[PDB]
């Protein structure tokens, strides 16, 4: 999965 | 609600403890309850509001994606007829992971985001609005997603106009904005292209802002610059 | 209870399923609900009840020890008057871990232990027993404290009893209780040295025993031996 | 702290 914050 | 007996003061002090406890649905609790005293919050309480809901509703989303891979499985070509209970348990999780999401985007709506003018503020609630309509698209499948990656492009869409008028292109909201945005593009969205548009575009205008970034938030920046990149070596 | 409509193998499989999905507090209750059934527990199912239970009260442990560690910082001279909320906060977690470790000894008091006749199952559930109120004594200040550590020994040692007389000394299960109950008389009792003692003479009499140990157990019983040299190098 | 299982 792609990083997010 | 069962936090309206306590001071407003000891409901943030005790989501502090929370938070250093890793009780994370303590920490959203008492800072809903903080939230319901009616005062705005401060940007320090805004990061222990967004924290204690992340991490709740992260490790939902980590739970229903274990469940939902074993329901795929469950029903691919030459699978055992197991009967309803990954189905049923899966919605269970789902629905949990639903209510908090709508907790949270009820506070938002209630009264964070109408009464939150300055910059920060407005860009922060509205990011999370962004973010938990996505949560809610990731396990949208009926009449309804459609309407959900709406609300959430919407939050999102505002958010990132604020921030590109008001904040410095290294400013970690504005930053970490874009990056959930470009995620929301190429997860939900079906918009791999806008996703590393939007991913390049802002690290590169961060990489020339660099030299006015202050030293208390260079490594929160120089973090989210760092995950930008990582998600362009993903998707390119 | 909530879990009285659905059927014991469909909590069985949803146990599975929350192991999987690290949903450890949903493993407990669908757990109870398979006690709750009224059948005794196999092998597999009792180790899923253990495992949920562990993973529970353990996240528990761990956050009430942070807090205490905050509270008797907060008690010492030179620390600032902060209020009621670090000590208010840590009860709040200590009823909660207090409610946990009540519920497991209830469904061990009734009716587990009573119809377990086997020597596996029942020292497996005279170890749980012993660590439930060991659980309890980690948190016990007031008039309790000493009986509830005469609770734990007891029950440790009905089990240390069964287990020498019926099981060979690599049994996985014997292991792990003797693990325990020396900790219990390191960090609970007061008694490093019969801590040593039993975890030595424990190791030194599996070791003998290695050469009757199935390939099946192997890797359960070596792990709990290293543990038990952990504890050792720890104490001596 | 020690180790149990
Ligand atoms: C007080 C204790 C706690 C543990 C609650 O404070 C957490 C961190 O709050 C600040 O950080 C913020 C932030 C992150 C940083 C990237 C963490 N930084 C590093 C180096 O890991 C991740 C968090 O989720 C949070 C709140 C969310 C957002 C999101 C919030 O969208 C709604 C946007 C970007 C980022 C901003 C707000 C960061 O400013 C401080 O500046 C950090 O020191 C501090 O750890
Ligand atoms: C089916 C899936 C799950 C994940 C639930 O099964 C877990 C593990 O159940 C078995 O193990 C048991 C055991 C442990 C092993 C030491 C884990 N082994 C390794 C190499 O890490 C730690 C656990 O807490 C458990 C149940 C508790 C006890 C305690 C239980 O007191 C009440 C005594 C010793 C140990 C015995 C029962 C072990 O037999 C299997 O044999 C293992 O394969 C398997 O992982
Ligand atoms: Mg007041
Ligand atoms: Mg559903
Ligand atoms: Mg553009
Ligand atoms: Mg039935
Ligand atoms: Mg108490
Ligand atoms: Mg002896």
């Amino acid at each position: 999965f792609p990083a997010t914050v | 609600g069962a936090m309206g007996s306590m001071e407003r003061a000891s409901l943030i002090q005790k989501a502090k403890l929370a938070e250093q406890a890793e009780r994370y649905e303590d920490m959203a609790a008492f800072m809903k309850g903080a939230v319901e005293k009616g005062e705005e919050l401060s940007c320090e309480e805004r990061n222990l509001l967004s924290v204690a809901y992340k991490n709740v509703v992260g490790g939902q989303r980590a739970a229903w994606r274990v469940l939902s891979s074993i329901e795929q499985k469950s029903n691919e070509e030459g699978s055992e007829e197991k009967g309803p209970e990954v189905r049923e348990y899966r919605e269970k999780v789902e629905t949990e992971l639903q209510g908090v999401c709508d907790t949270v985007l009820g506070l938002l709506d209630s009264h964070l985001i109408k009464e939150a003018g300055d910059a920060e503020s407005r860009v922060f609630y509205l990011k999370m609005k962004g973010d938990y309509y996505r949560y809610l698209a990731e396990v949208a499948t009926g009449d309804d997603k459609k309407r959900i990656i709406d609300s959430a492009r919407s939050a999102y869409q505002e958010a990132m106009d604020i921030s590109k008028k008001e904040m410095p292109p290294t400013n970690p909201i504005r930053l970490g904005l874009a990056l959930n945005f470009s995620v929301f593009h190429y997860e939900i969205a079906n918009s791999p292209e806008e996703a590393i548009s939007l991913a390049k575009t802002t690290f590169d205008e961060a990489m020339a802002d660099l030299h006015t970034l202050s030293e208390d938030s260079y490594k929160d920046s120089t973090l989210i610059m760092q995950l930008l990149r990582d998600n362009l070596t993903l998707w390119t």
